[PDB]
């Protein structure tokens, strides 16, 4: 049969996959999940984020003994630029840090950038529910719930992301080798409108544009449009741990010396490039997006792992149902 | 069991120890000793990877030091057939 | 600033003392407990188990009564250095009677929480 | 390059800050001199504001006395400035010499409580 | 002349850019871009020794990040023939 | 005239030029201040404390306008030093960092290590009245402190230090050259009942030693008395700076491990040298006290700044001067 619907046939079998198997199979055999007081310090809360080599976690209200939402560098990065833009003394972003983390929650709020509350899923539901709820708030991870009658405690079981989601098909789905359609022939990803940076614009114009499109990371390109280098929200915390806010008026150029070395690197492909190698890639290294360059590495586009998720869950003849509601949001980073 | 109770043993408070004889608890098992979450970075990056636990130590309390003002506590226990060492982090009070 | 955890809480001096302060630290936060029996007017080291029980606070303050049973145990590491070892068993609250005698496990779900809560306001308790 | 600087640092555009340096010594309760435009216009001179504080420990004990703070924009580079905060002393208004001029005058030496005004300055600003 | 008032200047509220930007303010005279406490001169006895200031810029506040959450402000003053800059280390709030 | 003699004459020319200067006279023309809130929490202070290279802090309470006290290691060691003692609970000692300054004062009052009030003197009063008040608690440093009759508003001048004032009189006393007699026709310093510790004494032992003879330093000796090394009570402040309490477990030899490349030494004499080599060290170094050891390194005895100070102070004889 023709390629195209080559694809269309494994894309059919990954969907029975998904469908059949549950949040809960996604989970190591025995695994830690790190939880958060919602009274905690913002300032406390980088620190074991930093510490712990994560960059998420889940809130736990304990008066309630509930769920309180899930901490994710779009906090910091929505809450650093709200107040980056309405205050004319640098230093009084500082104040971030003596924060409780309830109320780094009830800004986004007031600012309309978390909704109305808390989402999640049953880990024993199927793995289908966990991508269409992520799927409907724009997040890329979700927690694994499950509510216990006895006490009406909330057990949270695990965070789930969409990189693991994606990283176990890629394990149990032969059927990803058949996926040979390239990108140009396929709406998928961002061609227009990219975020970019220079080495040269200030790491708050960052967080700006962090914000506003409601994205994790940045291209760095120079003028005519070649690709340099990325700047990711995650760089951010790193720069501002340990309380020192005036990291946040370098420059790009100034902030990537003080970044950690990163293995693995930044993934570029090719607009013909297939999903194929996008999961084999997926299988042996932790790709977060594809950036789609040319012959000379210039810029084309961007293709993140809400972008290949969102559209392997969506069905026949590409839906379209899909994404559909609260499509801004918190969640999740 | 069933004798939960107030308040403090007579003995203990007031008053004349030296004891009775007064006996010595138990010695530390070897089976405490461990804690699955002291196995440092965890390899192959998941990260969040954990050994499979000792099974008599289900629902145990775990301590550490976190240097920043706030209790780090954890407990493994059994979801379906699957194993979570879930570590709080809280404030005082 | 990431280093070792260890089961229970560090404790050390003089056992009985620690056992002394232990009960205190349980009244303190209102925690309900099992008390010593002597072989005659003699004493055994099960001294050391005292098993305790504590009303829910966020069941309480909602429509219901659930207590959660928490068994304390105090082992000697070194002369002087001893550990207390806390253990759920579980939670049961208003004749929900498919079961357990043990403390109904929290029905068959045997969540962490809220026992990491309770020994939470343990070690403040003790601390205090 | 240093850690140390005078004043309080700001970016954007002068005439915004003008109004936060304004608000701020509304709400930490100071009076301060007003712009006047000279035939039409504001002049430069707006970036300068002399202000007066009731000094509250002493306003605890009964005392009628003022610390006087000149305020002082300029600067740096384009879309950074320095907000200059100056010491123009203190001054018990019901002493000197028997009511003989006013504003400071005499004294000159500690910076106490101009430090601890200038801490409420700070405080009001990085709040607006 | 009429000095003090306790009203923000009404002009300075609601439509505001129009690029008759009221004046600029001044440029940073030069012997506002160094303050003395910048120059630890650390000899190896005494650490509290410092350059003698100069004499236009007592009184002055000057400031620095912390890091730590609580304001640091210093000014330098006259002791009757000497100088003290007090540096304070203070809480916010 | 005689050695004896000699710096009996010397000291009564010191004597002299100490009261004819005022504290204000010891300070340099341009100098730094660090001043705390008094309610800043400890956790704040001792970070504050390490990174300004500075052992102690004047306290300004800023609701009064007025000097609230000393802060030094003293504080510090004498409240952990309580919480040692008291707790069975080992990891409870760490929430003394989110005590403030105030409370971990008011601890300190209750078990009454502490006196009540905040000693002082005037800049403009005699060096020699510092000398006298210091003398009269232990201080080790006092305030110069000043009062603005404009508002009543407290004037911390300057904190004055022993060391300070011995090297100002070294810097402009000639006379500190004829004090030829030997310390061992001297009754100065500490010759017997020394609190000392081995490398295997563990860090919190040491603790209670400062804060029970209340002083800043242990010698570190082996089973022969040999002089190893020494444990200072700033060396606790680096232990626990950044809020590891569970260092005062460590032994002595393990804490050594984690002093900065940054020490000035350990100073050493005889109990044949005397005050005017001592004085000539002070005058061109830091020295905080003097071991005083035989040929072989052994302890004999310790020669602090404040024996020193006293002696000069009060008479040739007065004191521990009194002597052979
Ligand atoms: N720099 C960017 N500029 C414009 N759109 C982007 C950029 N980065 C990501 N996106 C799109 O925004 C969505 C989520 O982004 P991510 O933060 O990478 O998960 C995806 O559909 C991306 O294709
Ligand atoms: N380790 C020590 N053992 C006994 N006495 C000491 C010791 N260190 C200092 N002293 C005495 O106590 C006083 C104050 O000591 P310092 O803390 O060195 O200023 C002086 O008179 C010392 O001689």
């Amino acid at each position: 049969m023709d390629v195209q619907e080559t694809q269309k046939g494994a894309l059919k079998e990954i969907q029975a996959f998904i469908r059949s198997r549950t949040s809960y199979d996604v989970l190591p055999t025995s695994f830690r999940l790190i939880v958060f007081d919602v009274t905690l310090f913002v300032k406390t809360s980088l620190s074991l984020l930093t510490l712990n080599n994560i960059v998420s976690a889940p809130l736990w209200d304990s008066e309630a003994n509930k769920f309180a939402g899930l901490l994710t560098m779009a906090d910091f990065v929505n809450v650093i630029k709200y107040y980056y833009q309405s205050s004319s003394f640098p230093e009084a972003i500082a104040e971030i840090d003596k924060f409780r983390l309830l109320g780094l929650r009830e800004v986004e709020r007031k600012i309309g950038a978390i909704p109305p509350e808390t989402i999640y899923v049953h880990p024993m539901h199927s793995l289908m529910d966990a991508c269409l709820a992520m799927s409907k708030s724009r997040a890329r991870r979700i927690p694994l719930i499950d509510v216990d009658g006895e006490t009406g405690s909330e057990m949270i079981v695990s965070v789930l992301t969409q990189y693991r989601i994606l990283k176990f098909i890629s394990m149990n789905c032969k059927e990803t080798a058949m996926l040979r359609v390239p990108l140009n022939q396929m709406t998928i990803g961002t061609w227009s409108n990219l975020a970019t940076a220079s080495m040269e614009t200030k790491v708050y114009d960052v967080i700006k544009m962090l914000a506003e499109k409601n994205i994790s990371a940045v291209p760095i390109v120079n003028s005519e449009g070649t690709l340099l280098n990325v700047y990711e929200s995650v760089d951010v915390m790193h720069l501002i741990q340990d309380g020192d806010y005036s990291n946040l008026d370098l420059s790009v150029g100034e902030a990537l010396l003080k970044r950690p070395a990163n293995f693995d690197g930044v993934h570029t492909c090719r607009a013909t490039d297939r999903l194929d190698g996008i999961f084999d890639a997926i299988k042996h290294s932790r790709v977060h997006r594809l950036f789609v360059v040319d012959e000379n590495l210039k810029l084309e586009g961007i293709l993140s792992l809400a972008d290949i998720l969102n559209y392997i869950i969506y069905d026949k003849t590409t839906t379209p149902g899909v994404p559909e509601q609260t499509d801004n949001f918190e969640s999740a980073v | 069991s069933e004798q939960y109770s107030t308040e403090i043993p007579a003995f203990l408070t007031s008053n004349t120890l030296q004891e009775l004889k007064l006996p010595k608890p138990p010695s530390l098992p070897p089976h405490l000793e461990k804690c699955i979450l002291n196995s440092n970075t965890a390899y192959k990056e998941d990260q969040s990877v954990l050994p499979n636990p000792n099974h008599v130590l289900l629902n145990h309390l775990a301590a550490a030091n976190t240097q920043l003002g706030v209790l780090a506590l954890s407990a493994t226990t059994r979801y379906h057939r699957k194993y979570v060492t879930t570590a709080m982090f809280k404030n005082f009070d | 600033r990431r280093n070792k955890w260890h089961f229970g809480v560090r404790c050390r001096g003089d056992a009985p003392e620690i056992l002394l302060a232990v009960y205190r630290a349980l009244q303190r936060a209102g925690a309900q407990f099992t008390v010593p029996k002597p072989v005659n007017g003699k004493y055994r080291s099960d001294m050391y188990t005292i098993k305790s029980r504590w009303e829910i606070p966020h069941c309480k303050r909602e429509g219901k009564n659930t207590y959660a049973y928490i068994e304390l145990q105090l082992y000697e590491v070194m002369p002087g250095c001893f550990m207390l070892d806390v253990k759920s068993n579980g939670y049961k609250d208003i004749y929900s009677h498919p079961e357990r005698t043990a403390d109904h496990g929290m029905d068959d779900l045997k969540s962490s929480f809220p026992f990491l809560d309770l020994c939470a306001m343990l070690v403040c308790k003790l601390f205090s």
